[PDB]
């Protein structure tokens, strides 16, 4: 269970209509707690306990204290049902440049 | 190329946004 390369697309398919909405801005912070909660040592085992999504896809987007927009619990969902939601900061790293690449043409 | 994780950005796209929603 380790597709990092999941995270590659989530950053960029999630960037893309995040753009349309205007949501960037305010979504980068999603993204940002996202990754930090991720690679924390206590939510790290969390997140990787069982083959069942649901006991890390739920508790994360609850930790993060329910300020998620309706993309942030799709996304959690689909990234713990292809088993690699703990990838979030593989994302992030990612996410970080297409705003560099947004705020540069 | 499309196959591999790298291309489930469309797939992404339309379940990032419209999961909920089919």
């Amino acid at each position: 269970s380790e597709f990092i390369t999941v995270a590659r697309p989530y950053a960029k398919a999630a960037f893309d209509f995040a753009v349309e909405h205007q949501s960037v801005e305010r979504w980068q912070d999603m993204l940002a707690f996202a990754a930090e909660v991720t690679k924390n040592e206590q939510m790290a085992e969390l997140l990787s306990g069982a083959l069942a999504p649901e006991t890390l896809a739920e508790s994360f987007i609850a930790v993060c204290g329910e300020q998620l927009d309706e993309n942030g619990q799709n996304l959690i969902r689909v990234m713990a049902e292809n088993g690699r939601l703990n990838a979030l900061p593989d994302v992030l790293e990612q996410f970080i440049h297409l705003r560099a690449v947004s705020e540069a043409t | 190329m499309q196959l591999n994780s790298t291309e489930i950005s469309e797939l992404i796209k339309q379940r990032i946004a419209q999961f909920n929603v089919v």
